[PDB]
RNA sequence: CUUGAGUCUCGUAGAGGGGGGUAGAAUUCCAGGUGUAGCGGUGAAAUGCGUAGAGAUCUGGAGGAAUACCGGUGGCGAAGGCGGCCCCCUGGACGAAGACUGACGCUCAGGUGCGAAAGCGUGGGGAGCAAACAGGAUUAGAUACCCUGGUAGUCCACGCCGUAAACGAUGUCGACUUGGAGGUUGUGCCCAGGCGUGGCUUCCGGAGCUAACGCGUUAAGUCGACCGCCUGGGGAGUACGGCCGCAAGGUUAAAACUCAAAUGAAUUGACGGGGG
């Protein structure tokens, strides 16, 4: 998991306040961090199928949140994908 | 990370122990590591023969140290053929209160 | 040379009983099976056939002049209790009776069950 | 001492045993051919073969039918075996032929 | 099981002590169950059987008021 | 159970006096059925004994 | 908009997963010491092993595989499954109080992944066990059941295979509807004990449901959303074609023909090399 400090940073960088843990940008940011972190784990540990299932639900939850934001407010969507460096 | 090391020494080399205690505690404190407890119960009778011995010298150390130094302390225990056996555990908190030896 | 204190190893299998008397250091003196004592087939796996083998082993160690014994019994077989009683009657003082049956703490896969 | 050894060397000769095969008057071709392969095996291993043939009820009326089976067996195992006791009459409700190797 | 013969104790009492000590340890029951291989499905079936018994006894005991 | 009554938070691999109350003469872990130990503490107690056995503070078997 | 669904904070339990290390016990083998005629095996035997010294006992070594006791209708996992101890990397669940986002949800044809054991390919490894096989028996026969051996395999790495009574023979998600006795894991309050409140789980049973057996808040009850599947027995999960696979084969899936049944549960007998 992501540390208490690494979390607290991303809530500040992307939140609108630092109580703002809820917002779609924060949620997408938190997920992007942990997805990127785990790319190292599964490079070595290629047969950790049980953990990989947890990863794929992070990818799935992010895709859903992004698609919510794309149609709720396309301005905020295009900012977020460039900051975090997401293709789609 | 709060660790807790026990190690046993060949009872012949029981006089290298205060040297070894110094050598290791140095490496802990020489990487921003505390020593929340150290004890030396000395020689006691083994409950079963380890490589033909019937006694060995016990040393407890509770510690708070960075990851990698504990790895280096394990590589030492291996190659030092005076150390018959060792055990590095993790703990949640630091332990200071005395053991029952 | 005289010994006085030795050890009596009882190997009590389901099909046979062996009885060896040794010294303190596990150097052997003389032995006796329940197959070499007449009984053959499934006769040799009785409590009685063990008693005889014990008594025959007692008389192979007459010349060593043993008085004290320790008893190391090993197995599930019929000749467990009766082998010890026989060594008592032969005049040896029995200091200590110890079970030394091997149990693996797991180990190796045993053979398949017999379909009978 | 031992000599048991020498007994084992004496034992690697042979002991002849008698292998009983039982036919019936009506026994079909496939089932005959199975029982023949049993006899060929026994004889090639150097064992005697007690070929029986049984009758039930009114099969005894047609004794000639049973006889031809024993004759057929004999002529098929002619090269492998010799006859030792080719039967004459129905003793009981049975006829017994005994073959032997070579 | 190790049973030292005690002072002025007869052989019979010490032999009885050896039996109880072996009974308590369960030395022979171990040897019996390790004589042949029991595949895991079989051991699970036996475990479930004795569990139902243990329960069924407790019920019928208390269900008899 | 003792460990509930005393309010024990973790059982130690070094408290050999206490651990000796939960092994047999042969040196096998006693069931919780017998002792009355709560199941959480039985699990801790079992880990402790196996750590003690590694450091030769307790015997594995009585016939070492 | 906050009630469904999420995010954050503090904690808790766990054989959840991947990697590395290590411990004790046992089997086999090797090398010595003591010792001497048996061992081993069965219903009964024999094959086999032993005077080139076995088996037994003791000491030392070698190697592989699996973790006694704890251990539990105990626990964790989507399922398959997961059990010595220690470290490293890592997934999910649950509780308490708040704060935050603001319907972001549920289900899913095609698709994609995971998937016991056997099996396949290329390299390793090989204690024990053991298809095939060899010998010894039993028998009317005995290509078996029993005995002595024993190769693939079982183990490791990487790839393939994609099936099982892969079962709760019970699809996923949500709401509602009397009770009793337990287990396991949190938590509040009062004073260990008492009184509440969540999660998971085992057994009984009420209404209701059901052909019956039974199920019964963990529904097979009362409802709503979406998916999968059935349409007499055999022929047949077979043929042909397609797709997939190195192969073994898997998957999708008919028809002619033939029969008047086949089937589920329960009832009364009789029967059992079932029990009392
Ligand atoms: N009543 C009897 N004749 C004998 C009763 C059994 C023997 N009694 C014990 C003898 C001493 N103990 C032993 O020897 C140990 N056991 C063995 O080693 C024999 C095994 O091999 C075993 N399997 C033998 C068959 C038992 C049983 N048969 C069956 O049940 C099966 C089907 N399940 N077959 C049949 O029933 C028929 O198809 C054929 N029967 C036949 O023709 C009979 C067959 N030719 C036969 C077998 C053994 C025997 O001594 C004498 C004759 C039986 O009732 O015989
Ligand atoms: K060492
Ligand atoms: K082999
Ligand atoms: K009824
Ligand atoms: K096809
Ligand atoms: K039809
Ligand atoms: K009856
Ligand atoms: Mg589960
Ligand atoms: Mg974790
Ligand atoms: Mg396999
Ligand atoms: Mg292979
Ligand atoms: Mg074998
Ligand atoms: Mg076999
Ligand atoms: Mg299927
Ligand atoms: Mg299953
Ligand atoms: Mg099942
Ligand atoms: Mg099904
Ligand atoms: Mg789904
Ligand atoms: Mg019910
Ligand atoms: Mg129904
Ligand atoms: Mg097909």
């Amino acid at each position: 998991s992501l540390s208490t400090e690494a979390t607290a940073k991303i809530v500040s960088e992307f939140g609108r306040d630092a109580n703002d843990t809820g917002s779609t940008e924060v949620q997408v940011a938190l997920l992007t961090a942990q997805i990127n972190h785990l790319q190292g784990h599964f490079a070595e540990h290629k047969k950790d199928h049980h953990s990989r299932r947890g990863l794929l639900r992070m990818v799935s939850q992010r895709r859903k949140l992004l698609d919510y934001l794309k149609r709720k407010d396309v301005a905020r969507y295009t900012q977020l994908i460039e900051r975090l460096g997401l293709r789609r | 990370r709060h660790y807790e090391i026990v190690f046993m020494v060949h009872p012949d080399q029981s006089e290298q122990v205060p040297g070894m205690i110094e050598r290791y505690t140095a490496a802990i404190t020489g990487a921003e590591g505390k020593i929340h407890r150290l004890e030396d119960w000395g020689r006691r009778q083994l409950a079963y023969p380890i490589n033909k011995l019937h006694k060995a010298h016990y040393v407890l150390m509770n510690v708070e140290a960075p990851q990698e130094v504990i790895d280096e302390l394990e590589t030492t225990f291996r190659f030092n053929d005076a150390v018959i056996r060792s055990m590095v555990m993790r703990t949640k908190h630091a332990v200071t209160e005395a053991s029952p030896m | 040379k005289q010994v006085s204190d030795g050890v009596a190893h009882i190997h009590a299998s389901f099909n046979n009983t062996i009885v060896t008397i040794t010294d303190r250091q596990g150097n052997a003196l003389g032995w006796a099976t329940a197959g070499g004592s007449g009984f053959r087939g499934s006769r040799k796996s009785t409590p009685f056939a063990a008693q005889v083998a014990a008594e025959r082993c007692a008389d192979a160690v007459k010349e060593y002049g043993i008085k004290n014994l320790e008893v190391m019994v090993k197995g599930p077989g019929p000749g467990r209790e009766s082998t010890i009683r026989a060594l008592n009657a032969a005049g040896f003082r029995i200091t200590n009776i110890t079970d030394v049956t091997p149990i693996p703490h797991x180990g190796c896969r045993p053979p398949k069950k017999r379909r009978v | 001492e031992k000599s048991k050894s020498s007994k084992e060397q004496k034992k690697k000769q042979k002991v002849i045993q008698v292998k009983e095969i039982k036919f019936r008057p009506g026994t079909d071709e496939g089932d005959y051919q199975v029982k023949l392969r049993s006899l060929i095996r026994f004889l090639e291993e150097g064992d005697k073969a007690k070929i029986t043939l049984r009758f039930r009820g009114r099969e005894m009326a047609h004794q000639q039918i049973g006889m031809e089976v024993l004759n057929r067996v004999k002529d098929d195992l002619q090269e492998l075996a010799v006859v030792e006791s080719f039967p004459t009459k129905i003793e009981g409700r049975q006829m017994i032929m005994v073959l032997a190797p070579k | 099981p190790v049973i030292k013969v005690r002072e002025n104790e007869p052989f019979d009492v010490a032999l009885r002590r050896f039996k109880r000590s072996c009974e308590k340890a369960g030395v022979l029951a171990e040897v019996r169950r390790r004589e042949f291989y029991e595949k895991p499905t079989t051991e699970r079936k036996r475990a479930k059987a004795s569990a139902v018994k243990r329960h069924a006894k407790k019920l019928a005991r208390e269900n008899a008021r | 159970c003792r460990f509930t009554a005393e309010g024990v938070q973790e059982i130690d691999y070094k408290d050999i006096a206490t651990l000796k109350n939960y092994i047999t003469e042969s040196g096998k872990i006693v069931p919780s059925r017998i002792t009355g130990t709560r199941a959480k503490y039985q699990r801790q107690l079992a880990r402790a004994i196996k750590r003690a056995r590694y450091l030769s503070l307790l015997p594995y078997t009585d016939r070492h």
